């Protein structure tokens, strides 16, 4: 029975209080995102509860810039909360600068809001991770946030339930030299690893990012990709 | 029994157990009933003198809000106090703002919102009151609403407000309400008043009636009860 | 400066002339004048050229914010509202002459600002300091559902009018037809005015100038 | 600039003619003048045109939200008092000749007038803009109390028409609204 | 003018593959001058300089507000500005006075960090920028540089024609000009090198 | 467990937060039932009334509350958070009626009123507003819409709808129902919500206790029925 609240440390260990969040996060839905070559590729997995839900209202990936991607493992009520706040830093930065914003910026500027919510004492932290991507000047990014307000670089990772197998799947399956295709290809294995048996066109809901701009794509072709991918 | 200090917190089960003893915290008070007529409501508190001590005029708890608005209240009367002042304040930013009498659910809704507001957050508490509100208008009627501790705010032809709730609606409810006029009414009251507690835990009361309607032209004032003594003399023929 | 706006059968043509004088002296021979607002709505601006800048710069990042989190096409009408607002919030000390142009829904809606914060919708208008003939040759030549070519031909007529009165451009006039599907966006559209040749050479020989202190800084 | 609303028994009419200019050039040659603010109550506007617009659509927002918090259709004078305080409160910058008019289920059709100053005030018959003062000169001699609709259309057309005929600034085309109890009638005339 | 209370002219041109920027020296109150060594061309990163004309107060005070806010934007980005990021941030700058404005004209010039395509542009008072191709200019005289530029350029030059082309009409310009005078500085710069030279002008 | 009693809105050991998960039974201290459906163009809400007096009225008992002229709405849970989050939508949607120029779509309004939930959420030291909220509209281009609004600010949206007290069951009778592919003509929604309250409940009633609030493209109006024509449905179904 301590920490309890924000405010002070423990005798010698950590923030009990943004370690809880993190298990909160890893409770969570889960993902996948990898960094091709290219491009990146992010998926998630999206189960409704009942057969009454509907796919066309709730959209786990979504659109920061024209270019830049973001999913999530955690709670989109905060999530939403979080992507307004990164919508409008991001276009006050191109008020200023009259230049689409760079991801190591954006990861930045959300890693101070989400360490300003960490800070004292009253609110709670986010119970969200992020997975940041982005293609800017060429090469493309991807950056792993958290309720800590640390980031991260990563070439492929996940979130979620299983996270752990799933990155050992990742660390075997995965490696440097890719094309946005083949890492579709080796995204839905790795989330199918983990899913249930009933994988469909709408229990998951995939966007990718080319060097043309970020592409968020439709149950049509995720439907045409994912029917039998090996 | 928890869990049952701040009024933001919720409980096991989930409620909030202020509210509750808010709520029968007016339990203890004075019985307050109202009930209105086809043109027009008549209010009636059974009011206590506390021994010999008081004056038979003071702390009417006959408020008067706007000109065709009273409260009947019943509970913590400072609290009532403010809350009527509210009330005032309300109806008076209504006849600044649109230049015409305020609508008595537009005022309720406005009262149960602030009522509300003050059961919300944790630094304060929820009220301690329940009151009555009536109205009338020539092209609405006659209008009796009802505001209970948590703010909860609809209405009814009849109520009660105070330890006989159910002791007075057992027969208030078998009036034939739509066929009288107000006039009757007065003595209806009188008689319903008069019949929950003579004597039995207290040694006296008295009794108070207000009064709004079309025989007032749409004004809300106390009755002259004086003029023509509909209690006493019917009151003494109540009790066979 | 003369832009102008007008309504064919299915969309809007926008004109504009890209004179931007400082003062009394030609400053420049090419300025977009022709602002982004949307993917299907776009604005012109006149009289002080920053506050036009800057005020349609911030509408289109509003737009921009609202329509991403929104998920779908722009209004044009909520672009007046901002607009107008924001217009009437500043009292009229910012001159802003903006045109507005877009295509929801709806359809083709045209809307001409003038600083104060007072709207119109309007088939045709004309703003600018030369305005006045471009309005002549619409009010001349104007017929309601026109087809393509037709108002290309109208609207390029009336901003060359405008250059052949004062204060036009010497500027290649430039064009943006938005329709429901189709946007196009024309700068070098048609060029009247070629400089003259040179008739000699004016070139400065390799030591004409006396120089007293030389510096040389290597670089990476 | 040139506005004008009369009422008869059943509901009101109203009418104004367009052309907003500002100076001697015409900026705009039709208008609509006349603003719908709720489904049955009318305003038409002169003096600045951005004060009127600004002051015309937070009228609308208090007012549908009044309107719909009540439950209930609104009154005339409510939408009156409001422009009142609105016009009162920034009379050091705003310019509104703001006339409203309108029928309502209880009171019927009626017109209130809100001058360049902040006064309100119930008229059977109303004028406005810069070149209403000469049909102000005869509307004390044509009309006559306890019209039709018809009466009131060719009134305020023979109104219109003389102002516009008139008037520099005033000009353009007839613009005519018909509220009653049945419906709401808009329509364009010339002659 | 205000704009004529200390002088100034600041004169850039873009040429073939590399950019010259020029300007004066002379430093005084509205006639009487104090020194001829004060500086109006700063260094803002590589291969970029940016200029500045008017009230010599707004010129140092934006060149140093510059310099704070371009310090920052490169310490929070390892990476070094595009001149684009440059022009904006300046009409961000100036724009935030808009009521209380500059009294400046400041002028850009400088190449691309990853190419070696030049770039120049001009900004206004309140934050109008403008880009163009030949040359922009800034200061009390206009329409002398203005006729001088127009008369003299070329659109493909060697630095070397560059650098007098330049010269010659700075020299003029300023020799016809009254307030701004008293030698004249001279930058050209392009991938290889940076050079400043300094011009034996007319001292009356 | 707790352990940490709970008191706060903070973060317990695996993992979850026990003041939200208490909040949504908020609603079934209510001892109400709310059913939408969409079926086709249409869509119907159904809700009835537990009135146990004769001096108490039946028009002031109202749940469904229109919004705006084009959206409606249920409650359910206290009353005191429902007629607040009421007044807090009707207000952001004049809000965007005055900022925009247009008529809000559903799906912003309660987005917006989730968003004012999570605040109400994130921050301490204010009650978390324990009563849930459904929605109805038309929108142009997407039919008829019927959304869900969470007390913890998780709103969602789906064909048939149903949130209260004994709403698993109703659930499991929507899943027994919306699966076969028919079309829903209007009477077939209005059956259905009548007869599916009619089997979770078992009550077979007066037309007096339910109200029904429908929408529809045919009148965009938001559209309370009457007591003829509420008995005139219930007599429809009765075979």
């Amino acid at each position: 029975g301590y920490s309890f609240s924000l405010t002070t440390f423990s005798p010698s260990g950590k923030l009990v209080q943004i370690e809880y969040a993190l298990a909160a996060v890893a409770g969570g839905a889960p993902s996948v995102g990898i960094k091709a070559a290219n491009g990146v590729v992010l998926a998630t997995e999206k189960k409704q509860k009942s057969i009454l839900y509907d796919e066309r209202s709730v959209h786990k990936v979504e659109p920061i810039t024209k270019h830049i991607g973001l999913v999530y493992s955690g709670m989109g009520p905060d999530y939403r909360v979080l992507v307004h706040r990164a919508r409008k830093l991001a276009q006050q930065y191109y008020l200023v600068y009259q230049e689409p914003i760079p991801t190591a910026q954006l990861v930045q500027r959300v890693a101070s809001v989400m360490q300003e919510y960490t800070q004292s004492g009253g609110v709670r932290p986010f119970g969200v991770s992020l997975l940041i991507c982005g293609w800017n000047e060429g090469r493309p990014y991807l950056f792993q946030s958290d309720p800590s307000g640390a980031y991260f670089a990563w070439k492929a990772t996940a979130m979620g339930k299983n996270y752990v197998n799933g990155k050992t799947f990742l660390e075997k399956r995965y490696n440097e030299d890719l094309e946005l295709e083949d890492a579709i290809h080796t995204a839905i294995l790795t989330l199918k690893e983990s899913f249930e048996g009933q994988m469909t066109e709408d229990n998951i809901e995939v966007g990718i990012c080319n060097e043309a701009g970020f592409r968020r794509l439709t149950p049509t072709e995720v439907k045409d990709y994912l029917a039998a991918i090996a | 029994t928890g869990y049952d200090l701040s009024a933001s917190t919720f409980s096991p089960d989930g409620r909030v157990f202020q509210v509750e003893y808010a709520m029968k915290a007016v339990e203890n008070s004075s019985t307050a009933i109202g009930i209105r007529c086809k043109d027009g409501v008549v209010f009636g508190v059974e009011k206590l003198v506390l021994s010999k001590l008081y004056e038979e005029g003071s702390n009417k708890r006959l408020f008067n809000v706007d000109r065709h608005v009273g409260m009947a209240v019943a509970g913590l009367l400072a609290d009532a106090r403010s809350l009527a002042d509210i009330a005032r304040e309300e109806a008076s930013n209504f006849r600044s703002n649109f230049g015409y009498n305020i609508p008595l659910k537009h005022l309720a809704d406005r009262v149960a919102m602030y009522v509300h507001a003050y059961t919300l957050y944790s630094a304060v508490r929820p009220f301690g009151c329940s009151f009555m509100l009536g109205s009338y208008s020539v092209n609405d009627g006659a209008q009796l609403y009802m505001i209970d501790p948590s703010g909860v705010s609809y209405g009814y032809w009849g109520c009660a407000i105070g330890k006989a709730r159910q002791a007075a609606k057992t027969e208030i409810e078998k009036l034939q309400m739509k066929e009288m006029t107000c006039r009757d009414i007065v003595k209806e009251v009188a008689k319903i008043i008069y019949i929950v507690h003579d004597e039995v835990k207290d040694k006296a009361f008295e009794l108070e009636l207000s009064w709004v309607g079309e025989l007032t032209n749409g004004r809300h004032e106390i009755v002259p009860k004086d003029i023509r003594e509909e209690a006493e003399k019917y009151a003494k023929e109540s009790l066979k | 400066t003369t832009i102008a706006g007008v309504v064919y059968k299915d969309g809007i043509v926008l004109g504009a002339d890209t004179r931007a004088t400082e003062g009394m002296v030609v400053a420049d021979k090419n300025c977009s004048k022709i602002h982004f607002i949307s993917p299907n709505i776009y604005c012109c601006g006149a009289g002080t050229a920053a506050d036009t800048d800057m005020t349609t710069q911030l509408i289109s990042s509003n737009l921009e914010l609202h329509s991403l989190s929104t998920g779908r096409l722009p209004r044009v009408v909520t672009a007046n509202r901002m607009l107008k607002q924001m217009l009437f919030r500043y009292q009229g000390y910012i001159g802003a002459a903006l045109v507005l142009g877009g295509v929801d829904v709806t359809g083709p809606h045209l809307y001409s600002i003038y600083p104060h914060g007072s709207t119109d919708k309007l088939p045709y208008v004309t703003m600018g300091s030369g305005s006045l003939a471009a309005m002549a040759v619409f009010e001349d030549k104007f017929r309601p559902d026109m087809e393509e070519e037709e108002a290309k031909n109208l609207v390029s007529e009336a901003i060359a009018a405008g250059i052949f009165n004062d204060l036009g451009s010497g500027s290649n006039i430039d064009l943006c037809v938005i329709s429901k599907n189709k946007l196009d966006f024309l700068r070098p559209y048609t060029v009247p005015n070629k400089k003259g040749t040179r008739l000699g050479r004016y070139r400065c020989e390799k030591g004409t100038t006396a120089v007293l202190t030389e510096k040389i800084t290597p670089l990476e | 600039t040139t506005i004008m609303a009369v009422q008869f028994d059943g509901g009101v009419v109203l009418g104004a003619d367009s052309r907003t200019t500002t100076g001697s050039y015409i900026a705009n040659r039709v208008t609509d003048k006349l603003t719908p603010i709720h489904d049955r109550i009318f305003c038409c506007r002169s003096g600045s045109a951005a004060d009127t617009q600004a002051v015309a659509d937070a009228v609308t927002y208090q007012l549908g939200f009044h309107s719909i918090e009540l439950n209930e259709p609104p009154l005339v004078h409510t939408a009156a008092s409001l422009f009142k305080e609105m016009c009162y409160r920034y009379r050091e910058d705003l310019m509104a000749g703001i006339i409203i008019a309108g029928w309502d289920p209880q009171e019927g059709g009626q017109v209130y007038s809100v001058p360049m100053g902040g006064m309100m005030v119930r008229q059977s018959f109303a004028i406005g803009g810069s070149g209403s003062s000469y049909i102000y000169g005869y509307v004390d001699a044509t009309y006559r109390e306890g019209m039709t609709k018809e009466e009131c259309l060719q009134f305020t057309a023979n109104a219109l028409a003389l102002a516009m005929e008139r008037d520099g600034s005033s000009g353009g085309v007839i613009r005519l609204a018909a509220i009653a109890e049945s419906g709401v009638e808009r329509q364009v005339l010339l002659g | 003018s205000i704009m004529s209370y200390n002088g100034g002219a600041v004169m850039a041109m873009k040429g073939k593959n590399c950019v010259a920027i020029a300007a004066d020296r002379r430093f005084g109150i509205q006639a009487q001058m104090v020194t001829t060594d004060f500086q109006k061309i700063f260094p803002m990163g590589d291969r970029l300089y940016i200029g500045l004309a008017g009230l010599a107060t707004d010129v140092q005070t934006v060149a140093q507000r510059l310099k704070f806010r371009l310090n920052l934007y490169e310490l929070k980005e390892g990476r070094q500005i595009k001149p684009y990021t440059l022009m904006s941030m300046v009409a961000n700058l100036l724009y935030e006075k808009r009521f209380g404005p500059y009294y400046t004209e400041p002028v850009i010039a400088g190449l691309d960090p990853k190419t070696f395509k030049p770039f120049i542009c001009s900004l206004d008072l309140i934050g109008c920028p403008m880009v163009t191709d030949d040359f922009v200019v800034s200061g009390t005289c206009a329409e002398q540089m203005y006729g001088m530029c127009e008369s003299l350029w070329e659109p493909n030059m060697d630095p070397d024609h560059l650098f007098e082309t330049i010269s010659q009409a700075m020299l003029n310009a300023v020799d016809r000009d009254a307030v701004s005078g008293m030698g004249v500085i001279v930058h050209i710069i392009e991938k290889d090198k940076i050079t400043t030279r300094t011009l034996k002008a007319r001292m009356d | 467990s707790a352990g940490f009693d709970r008191h706060i809105t903070i973060f317990s050991p695996e993992g979850r937060l026990y003041q939200v998960e208490y909040a949504f039974k908020a609603i079934n201290q209510g001892g109400l039932t709310s059913v939408a459906v969409r079926g086709k163009d249409c869509a119907v809400i159904v809700t009835q009334k537990k009135v146990p007096d004769k001096l108490l009225d039946s028009s002031t008992v109202t749940h469904l509350f229109k919004i705006t002229e084009n959206i409606g709405c249920v409650m359910t849970g206290m009353t005191a958070d429902s007629r607040s989050q009421v007044q807090r939508a009707r207000y952001e949607a004049a809000n965007w009626k005055y900022k925009y120029g247009y008529e809000i779509p559903v799906d912003m309004l309660c987005k917006r009123i989730a968003d004012i939930s999570q605040v109400y959420t994130q921050n301490a030291e204010m009650r978390p507003l324990g009563c849930c909220m459904i929605l109805i509209g038309i929108d142009e281009e997407q039919g008829p819409q019927v959304y869900k609004c969470d007390p913890a600010g998780y709103y969602c949206g789906f064909k048939a709808t149903a949130a209260g007290v004994k709403q698993t069951e109703s659930t499991s009778f929507l899943e027994k129902k919306v699966k076969k592919k028919f079309d829903w003509t209007f009477e077939q929604t209005v059956e259905t919500a009548i007869t599916c309250l009619s089997t979770v409940l078992s009550i077979d009633f007066k037309p007096s206790e339910i109200e029904v609030g429908v929408v529809t493209v045919e009148n965009p109006k938001f559209r309370i029925l009457t007591e003829a024509e509420i008995d005139a449905h219930l007599v429809a179904l009765a075979e």
